[PDB]
C-alpha cells in the first residue's frame, strides 16, 4: 500500500555535508544555512 | 484511607476516598439521561452534554474554559442511557478552583439563547462522528426496536430535532432532572469534609426525586438499516434481567461463557463458544459476541454479529444455535469456572484505573445507593451456579427477540425466520 | 449564457463600482460632491493637457 | 491603552526591545551611508577616507 | 491534606534488578490486586535492513500462535483460563509484550511470557497464514490516513535511514519472508541485555525477580559467531512528500522538524512548548474560547477538522511538529498559523502561557501514570530508552526549572530557520510549496 | 458651524493684512480651530451622551 | 431639574421625530453588532422597521406626525442589557489577556 | 467490547457510553 | 484572525497579482520580457520626469 514507495535518492543534488546517512544534519545546518544567507547578503550589498 | 459513603439529608450521596495520589478526580453522577426524555423534548440530553462549557450564572464560558486549561484540568461529561456523569480531573493543589467550575455547570446553567444556538450545530458534528463506527447507530436501533419506551430514546438527538432544541427544554431538563436525590458527587484524592462543604454550598436547591421516567417496556422489533456497508453489523437479542440482580449475575456469566472479548491479541478466541462454534460454518471474516446490558428498570442480553454480507445468515444462525445449545444443558462446570473468573479479572481490571473506580462508585452510588466492595462482587460473581447460567440460556431462547441489523442485509435473516 | 456586465471583468468592475453598487437611499445632495470631485478632476485634466499644447 | 498596559505586555515589550534597538542602528546605519553624513562618517575609520 | 510536592513523594518507586544474563527486571508495587507484567525488547524497524524489513511485525504477529511447550491453542486457552488480556505492539524502535492478569496470577503470566519470548515455534503453516494476514492488514492500514501520513513523514524525514522503514514493511518483503529470517531475527534482536521485564501493580519486586531467575535465566546475550548489531544516527532531511489525491474528502499534512534524543534535556521544555501550541478537535467544546490561539482561530474559522501537535522521540532524533487534517482551501491559513504560533513561541513567549503549558504537561504525566499497564509501560520504556525510570519528582522539578526564557531558547535552538519535513496526503494542492514553508520558519521582523 | 465660522474667519484674515486689527484676530481664529477640533467637540459629545442616558 | 435638560436634549435630537429610539441610533461598532445578532427576533424586526421607516422619512426629507413621535419615558433601551453584557465580557477577556 | 463511542476533548469531552458490541478481530480477518 | 496579505483589499489585489498568483513551472526565459517591459516602462516614466525639469 503506503509502504511499498521509498523517497528516491537526492545524493547527487545533495550537498557534500548531508550526503552521510549515519551523520546528522543539524551539525553542518549551521554552515550550509550560513552560506546560502552569506550570499544573499553579499547580493544585498551590492543592489 | 477507605471509601467513605455519606447519604445527605437532601438526598445527596457523597464519598471520597483519599488516594494519596499527585491527580484528583470529582465526578457528579445524576439519574438523567436519554431515558427520562420524553417525545416532544427528544435529544435535550445530547445538548446538554454538549452544554458544559456555556456560560453559567457564576462563571462565564470564557472563564471556565480559560480557568480550566490554566490549570490543565479537565472537565468531562459521560452520558449513558440511564445517567450523565460529570468530572473535573487535575492536580490536588488546585481542585477547589474546578470543584467551583463543576457545581456552577451542574446547578446554575444559563442556557443562554445565542450560545444554545450556536452549540447546536456540535451536534450534528457528534452524531456524525459517533456514528462513523457502525456500532453506534446497530446499538442505537437496537435499543429503538427492543424498547417502546424510555431506554429506546437515542444517547445523540435526532436529526430532526437538531436545530430544534430550544433553552427552555434544557432548562426544565435541568430543572426536573438534575435534582439533589439523584445526584451522587463523587470524588478520589479529596478529603470528605471539603466534599460535604461544596455540596452544601451549590446543591442545597433543587432537591428532591424530580420527574420519573416511566418503566421501559419490551417491543420485540426490528430494525433494519441498508445502509450498504460490507459488512453486516447484525444483533439479536431477548430481554433480561435489570441490574445488581441474581439473574444479572447469571446472565453475565453466560455472556462470558459464550466469549465477550479475545484476551489474546490477533488470537482465535479459544475459549469463546460462539466463536469458535461460528468459525467452524463460516470461514469468512467474521466477529461475534455477546451483548450484555443491564439497566435499572430492565436489561438485554443476545448476541452481536459482524460478518460479510453473504454469510450474515449462516454467523447468526450458527451463534443462536449455539445458544440453544448451552440453554438445552450442553454446560460444562469448567466452562462456567472459566467464565467466573473471565468476569472477576475484568471487574478488578475496570476498577484498576482512576477512572474506572470512579465510575463503578458512581453507578453503584446511583443504582444501590452503598458502595459495595469489590470483594463482595466477586463472592456474588462466585454464587452464580450452572443451573443458573442454563437458566439465563433458556430465558434468552424462549424470550421474545429484538433484532438491529445494518449493512447490505440481502440474505439477512429477520426475526422470524431466526 | 451569463449578463455580459456581470460577467466580463472589465464590466464586472465598472458594474460593481458604479451600476449595482448597493447604495443607501437617504443620501443628500451633500454625498453628490464626491462625484463633482471626480467630474472636477477629468475636467481639469482635460483643459490642463489642452493648455500644455500651448504652454 | 490601560488594556495594553498589563505585565503580560510588558513581558512582550521587553522580548522586542532588542529587536527594535537593533532595527534602529540598522536605520541610522543606513541614513548615514544613503546621505554620506559627514558629521557622523568623520569619526568612522578608513570610511574618513572620503571627504 | 497531601500537596502536590508531597504526593510525588509518596509515589512507589521503581526497584530495578538485573539477572546475570542481562535481563533487567523492574517493579512498581501497588495494593492493587491486579498486575500488568511485560517484556519490552530494544527491537525495532530501525534495527531492520531493507531485506528484512517487517520480519519484527511478522514476528510479533505470530509470537502468540505457539510454543514449542504448548501449542497455538493451549497459549490463548491458558491466558484466557486465567482471564488475562495479553497484548503486543510493535513500533520503530521498541517491541513489547504485555499481560494484565491477576496479581495471584503473576507465576503463570512469567512463564507464558517467557515462553513466549524464548521458545517460539515459528512453524510455516502459520507463518503462511500470518503472510495473507499481514498483506491484508497492510490493505487496511492505507485506509487509516493518520498512520499514512505519519509513515510519510518518517519516510521522507530521515530518507536513506533505517528510520525510514514502516514497522509493518513493504508488502513484498512480507510475501518474501521465510522461517530462516524470522529466526535469525528473533536470535539477532532478542537477547537478555536489549531486554526489560517490567511490572505493576500487586507485584512483589522479590517474588518476580525469583520468577525471572527461574525462567528467562536461559536467554543469553551472546551474538553466534560475534555478529553484533551496532546501533546507527539517523539523518534528518528536510523534505516534502505529497501525495495528491484529490478523491479523497479531507488533507492530512504533518510537518516537522528535527527534535532531541529521548535523553536530551531540552524534551521537556519543548514539551511545555507544544502544550502552549496545544491540540484541536472539531468536537472539542471549548471552541473559540479555548486558549490556544491555533485552536482558538481554528475553531472561528472552521479551519481544520483536527489538528495536534507531536512529540515522537528516538535515541538520537525525533521528529517534533505537527499533524492538521483540514478542508482543501484551508491548508494554506492553517499552515500559517501554525508557523506563526511556532515563530511566537520562538521570539516572544511569555511568562503566563508557559505556566499553562507546565500545568497542562504535569497532569498529562500524572494522568498518564494511570493503571498497571501505562505504568509498567513507562518503565519498560523508561529503562530501555532512559536506562531509569525518572520518577515523577524529578520531572516535577525538571518542569518547575522551565520559564519563559528556556522557552524562547529552546525553541528557537530547534524551530527557528530550521527546514522542515512535510507529509501531505490528500487535496494538498493549496499545501504551500516547500519554499513558502522553510520562509515562514522565519520572521523578517524579527 | 462654529468651526467653519472659524475658518471663513481665517480666509479672512490671511487675505487681510498683519496689523494690529487682523493679528489679534487670527491668533483668536487659530487658536479657537484648534480648540474645537481637539478639545472643545470630544467635551462636547461626552456631555452629549450623559444627557442621553449612556 | 436633571430630567428637565436630558428632556431638553431627547427633544433637541430628532431621534423621536423620525419614529427612532435612542439605542437605534447608536454607533454600530464590533460591540454593538455582537449585541445585535443577540437580539430576540420580536426586537430586531422591530428594530430593522423602525431603521427603514426612518431612513425612508429621511429621503424624503419629511418627519413623523407629532402624535408619531416617540416619547421621552416611553423610549425603552432594548439593546442596553445585550451591549453591556458584551462589553463586560469583553473586559473579560482583555483582563485575562493583560495578564 | 462495548466500545463507547468516545469523543476527543480537552476542557469539554463528551463521552456516551453504550453496551458490549463486539467490532473485535475484524481489523485481524 | 486573517492574513493582511489574503485580507486587506489592497495587499488582496497585490497578492493575487504577483504574489500567490499561480504560475506555470515551465515558463521559459522569454516569459521575463513581459516584465521586462513593465520594468521599462517605469524607468521610461522616471527618466522623462527627471529630463523634463529641465526640458
Ligand atoms: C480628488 C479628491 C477626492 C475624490 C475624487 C473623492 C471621491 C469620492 C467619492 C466619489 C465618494 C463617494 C461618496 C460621495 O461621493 O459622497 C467619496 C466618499 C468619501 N470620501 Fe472622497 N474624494 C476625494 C477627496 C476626499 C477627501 C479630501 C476626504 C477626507 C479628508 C475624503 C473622504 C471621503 C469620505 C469620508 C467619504 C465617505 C462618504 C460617505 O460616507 O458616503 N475624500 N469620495
Ligand atoms: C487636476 C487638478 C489640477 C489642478 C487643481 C490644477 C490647477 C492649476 C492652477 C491653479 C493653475 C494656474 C491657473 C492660472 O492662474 O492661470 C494651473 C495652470 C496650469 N495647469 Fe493645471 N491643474 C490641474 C491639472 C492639470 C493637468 C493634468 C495638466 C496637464 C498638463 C495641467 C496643466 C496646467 C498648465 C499647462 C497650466 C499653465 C497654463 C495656465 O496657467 O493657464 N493642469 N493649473
Ligand atoms: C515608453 C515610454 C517612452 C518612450 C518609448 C520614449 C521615447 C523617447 C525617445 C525615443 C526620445 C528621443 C531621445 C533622444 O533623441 O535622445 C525621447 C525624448 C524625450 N522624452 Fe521620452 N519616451 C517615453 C517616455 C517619456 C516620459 C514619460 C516623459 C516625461 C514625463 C518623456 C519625456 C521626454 C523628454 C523630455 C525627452 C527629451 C530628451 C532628449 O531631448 O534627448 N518621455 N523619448
Amino acid at each position: 500500500s503506503h509502504t511499498d514507495i521509498r523517497v528516491p535518492d537526492f545524493s547527487d543534488y545533495r550537498r557534500a555535508e548531508v550526503l552521510d546517512s549515519t551523520k546528522s544534519s543539524k551539525e553542518s545546518s549551521d554552515a550550509r544555512k550560513g552560506f546560502s544567507y552569506l550570499i544573499t547578503a553579499t547580493t544585498t550589498v551590492g543592489v | 484511607q477507605d471509601l467513605e459513603f455519606t447519604r445527605l439529608p437532601n438526598g445527596l450521596v457523597i464519598a471520597s476516598l483519599e488516594n494519596y495520589a499527585p491527580a484528583s478526580r470529582i465526578g457528579l453522577f445524576i439519574k438523567a439521561g436519554s431515558r427520562y426524555e420524553d417525545s416532544n423534548n427528544l435529544g435535550t440530553s445530547h445538548l446538554l452534554r454538549l452544554a458544559s462549557s456555556l456560560t453559567t450564572k457564576g462563571a462565564s464560558s470564557f472563564k471556565i474554559t480559560r480557568g480550566i486549561e490554566a490549570v490543565g484540568g479537565k472537565l468531562s461529561v459521560t452520558s449513558t442511557r440511564e445517567s450523565m456523569a460529570y468530572t473535573v480531573e487535575c492536580l490536588r493543589d488546585d481542585i477547589e478552583i474546578l470543584m467551583e467550575f463543576l457545581l456552577n455547570v451542574t446547578a446554575a446553567p444559563e442556557f443562554r439563547r445565542w450560545e444554545v444556538a450556536a452549540l447546536q450545530s456540535q451536534l450534528r458534528i457528534d452524531k456524525a462522528v459517533a456514528f462513523q463506527n457502525p456500532q453506534a447507530q446497530v446499538l442505537e436501533n437496537l435499543h429503538a426496536a427492543a424498547y417502546r419506551n424510555a431506554l429506546a430514546n437515542s444517547l445523540y438527538c435526532p436529526d430532526y430535532r437538531i436545530g430544534k432544541v430550544t433553552p427552555d427544554q434544557l432548562h426544565y431538563y435541568v430543572q426536573n432532572h438534575f435534582t439533589s436525590a439523584r445526584m451522587a458527587l463523587i470524588g478520589l484524592g479529596v478529603s470528605h469534609p471539603v466534599l460535604k462543604q461544596v455540596a452544601e454550598r451549590f446543591l442545597n436547591m433543587r432537591g428532591g426525586l424530580g420527574l420519573s421516567g416511566a418503566k421501559a417496556k419490551y417491543r420485540g422489533g426490528e430494525i433494519r438499516d441498508q445502509n450498504g456497508d460490507s459488512l453486516v453489523h447484525a444483533a439479536l437479542v431477548a430481554e433480561s434481567a435489570a441490574t445488581g440482580s441474581a439473574e444479572a449475575n447469571a446472565f453475565s456469566v453466560l455472556q462470558h461463557v459464550l466469549g465477550a472479548g479475545p484476551h489474546v491479541k490477533r488470537g482465535s478466541n479459544a475459549t469463546s463458544s460462539l466463536y469458535q462454534a461460528v468459525a467452524k460454518g463460516v470461514h469468512q471474516p467474521f466477529d461475534v459476541s455477546a451483548f450484555n446490558a443491564s439497566y435499572s428498570d430492565s436489561g438485554l442480553f443476545g448476541i452481536y454479529t459482524i460478518s460479510q454480507a453473504a454469510s450474515a445468515g449462516d454467523v447468526i444462525k450458527s451463534a443462536y444455535d449455539q445458544v440453544k445449545t448451552i440453554a438445552q444443558g450442553n454446560l460444562s462446570n469448567t466452562d462456567v469456572q472459566a467464565a467466573k473468573n473471565k468476569l472477576k479479572a475484568g471487574y478488578l481490571m475496570s476498577v484498576e484505573s482512576s477512572e474506572g473506580f470512579l465510575d463503578e462508585v458512581g453507578s453503584q452510588a446511583l443504582v444501590a445507593g452503598s458502595y459495595v466492595q469489590p470483594s463482595t462482587v466477586l463472592q456474588q460473581i462466585d454464587s452464580v451456579a450452572d443451573a443458573d447460567v442454563i437458566n439465563a440460556a433458556k430465558k434468552f431462547v424462549s424470550g421474545r427477540k429484538s433484532m438491529a441489523a445494518s449493512g447490505n442485509l440481502g440474505h439477512t435473516p429477520f426475526v422470524d425466520e431466526l | 449564457m451569463t449578463n455580459i456586465r456581470k460577467s466580463h471583468p472589465l464590466m464586472k468592475i465598472i458594474n460593481n463600482a458604479f451600476i449595482d453598487l448597493p447604495a443607501p437611499s437617504n443620501i443628500s445632495s451633500w454625498w453628490n460632491f464626491g462625484s463633482l470631485l471626480g467630474i472636477c478632476l477629468i475636467l481639469q485634466i482635460l483643459t490642463g493637457l489642452f493648455l500644455a499644447m500651448h504652454y | 491603552l490601560s488594556r495594553f498596559l498589563g505585565p503580560r505586555y510588558r513581558e512582550l515589550a521587553r522580548n522586542w526591545i532588542p529587536t527594535a534597538s537593533m532595527w534602529g542602528a540598522v536605520g541610522a546605519v543606513g541614513l548615514v551611508w544613503a546621505t554620506d553624513w559627514r558629521l557622523i562618517l568623520d569619526w568612522v575609520p578608513y570610511i574618513n577616507g572620503k571627504f | 491534606t497531601a500537596t502536590y510536592a508531597q504526593a510525588l513523594q509518596s509515589v512507589p518507586e521503581t526497584q530495578v534488578s538485573q539477572l546475570d544474563n542481562g535481563l533487567r527486571v523492574a517493579s512498581e508495587q501497588s495494593s492493587q490486586p491486579t498486575c500488568t507484567v511485560g517484556v519490552w525488547i530494544d527491537a525495532g524497524s530501525r534495527y531492520e535492513n531493507e531485506k528484512n524489513n517487517g520480519a519484527g511485525y511478522f514476528v510479533e504477529h505470530l509470537a502468540f500462535k505457539g510454543t514449542k511447550n504448548r501449542p497455538g491453542s493451549a497459549l490463548e486457552k491458558e491466558v484466557e483460563s486465567m482471564g488475562a488480556h495479553l497484548n503486543a505492539y510493535s513500533t520503530r524502535e521498541h517491541t513489547a509484550y504485555y499481560i494484565k492478569a491477576l496479581s495471584k496470577d503473576l507465576p503463570k503470566a512469567v512463564e507464558l511470557l517467557a515462553d513466549i519470548v524464548q521458545n517460539c515455534s515459528l512453524e510455516d503453516s502459520q507463518i503462511e497464514k500470518e503472510r495473507d494476514v499481514i498483506l491484508q492488514e497492510l490493505q487496511e492500514n492505507d485506509s487509516s490516513m493518520r498512520d499514512v501520513v505519519f509513515d510519510y513523514l518518517h519516510a521522507t524525514a530521515f530518507q536513506g535511514t533505517p528510520l525510514a522503514q514502516s514497522v509493518e514493511g513493504p508488502s513484498e518483503n512480507v510475501r518474501k519472508l521465510s522461517r530462516a529470517d524470522l529466526t535469525e531475527y528473533v536470535s539477532q534482536h532478542y537477547k537478555a541485555p536489549r531486554m526489560v521485564l517490567a511490572a505493576a501493580g500487586g507485584v512483589e519486586h522479590r517474588q518476580l525477580l525469583d520468577l525471572a531467575q527461574k525462567h528467562f535465566s536461559s536467554l543469553s546475550g551472546t551474538y553466534v559467531e560475534d555478529a553484533v548489531p551496532a546501533f546507527t544516527p539517523c539523518r534528518f532531511t528536510g523534505s516534502e512528500i505529497r501525495h495528491r489525491d484529490d478523491a479523497l474528502p479531507l488533507a492530512h499534512v504533518a510537518i516537522a522538524v528535527e527534535g532531541p534524543g529521548w535523553a536530551n534535556p531540552d524534551n521537556v521544555p519543548l514539551q511545555v512548548a507544544n502544550a502552549i501550541i496545544g491540540h484541536y478537535d472539531s468536537t472539542y467544546g471549548g471552541g473559540t474560547h479555548m486558549s490556544s490561539t491555533l485552536a482558538s482561530v481554528a475553531a472561528t474559522r472552521k479551519l481544520c477538522q483536527s489538528f495536534q501537535t507531536f512529540n515522537i522521540c528516538y535515541a538520537e532524533t525525533g521528529l517534533l511538529g505537527a499533524h492538521f487534517v483540514c478542508d482543501n482551501m484551508s491548508i494554506d491559513d492553517m499552515m500559517f498559523f501554525l508557523q506563526g504560533q511556532w515563530m511566537r513561541l520562538c521570539t516572544s513567549a511569555t511568562e503566563s502561557e508557559v505556566v499553562r503549558g507546565k500545568n497542562i504537561l504535569r497532569n498529562a504525566l500524572v494522568s498518564h501514570l494511570d493503571g498497571t499497564t501505562p505504568v509498567c509501560e513507562d518503565i519498560g520504556r523508561s529503562l530501555l530508552t532512559y536506562g531509569r525510570r525518572i520518577p515523577l519528582a524529578e520531572w516535577e522539578s525538571r518542569i518547575a526549572e522551565v520559564d519563559a526564557s528556556v522557552v524562547r531558547e529552546v525553541c528557537s535552538k530547534y524551530f527557528y530557520d530550521q527546514c522542515p519535513a512535510v507529509a501531505g496526503l490528500g487535496p494538498i494542492e493549496q499545501l504551500p510549496d516547500y519554499n513558502r514553508i522553510r520562509s515562514g520558519m522565519f520572521w523578517l521582523r524579527f | 458651524w462654529m468651526l467653519v465660522a472659524d475658518l471663513i474667519t481665517l480666509t479672512w484674515i490671511g487675505g487681510q493684512p498683519v496689523e494690529h486689527p487682523f493679528i489679534i484676530i487670527g491668533q483668536l481664529a487659530s487658536i479657537l480651530y484648534f480648540l474645537i477640533i481637539l478639545v472643545l467637540m470630544p467635551i462636547t459629545s461626552i456631555i452629549e451622551n450623559n444627557l442621553l442616558k449612556w | 431639574w436633571l430630567e428637565g435638560i436630558r428632556k431638553w436634549y431627547y427633544n433637541a435630537a430628532g431621534f423621536n421625530k423620525l419614529g427612532l429610539m435612542r439605542d437605534d441610533t447608536i454607533y454600530e461598532d464590533d460591540d454593538v453588532k455582537e449585541a445585535i445578532r443577540r437580539l430576540p427576533e420580536n426586537l430586531y424586526n422591530d428594530r430593522v422597521f423602525r431603521i427603514k421607516r426612518a431612513l425612508d422619512l429621511t429621503m424624503r426629507q419629511q418627519i413623523l406626525p407629532k402624535e408619531q413621535w416617540t416619547k421621552y419615558e416611553e423610549d425603552k433601551f432594548y439593546l442596553e442589557p445585550y451591549l453591556k453584557e458584551v462589553i463586560r465580557e469583553r473586559k473579560e477577556r482583555e483582563e485575562w489577556a493583560k495578564k | 467490547g462495548p466500545f463507547c463511542a468516545g469523543v476527543v476533548g480537552h476542557a469539554a469531552l463528551p463521552a456516551t457510553s453504550e453496551s458490549p458490541v463486539l467490532d473485535a478481530k475484524r481489523s485481524f480477518l
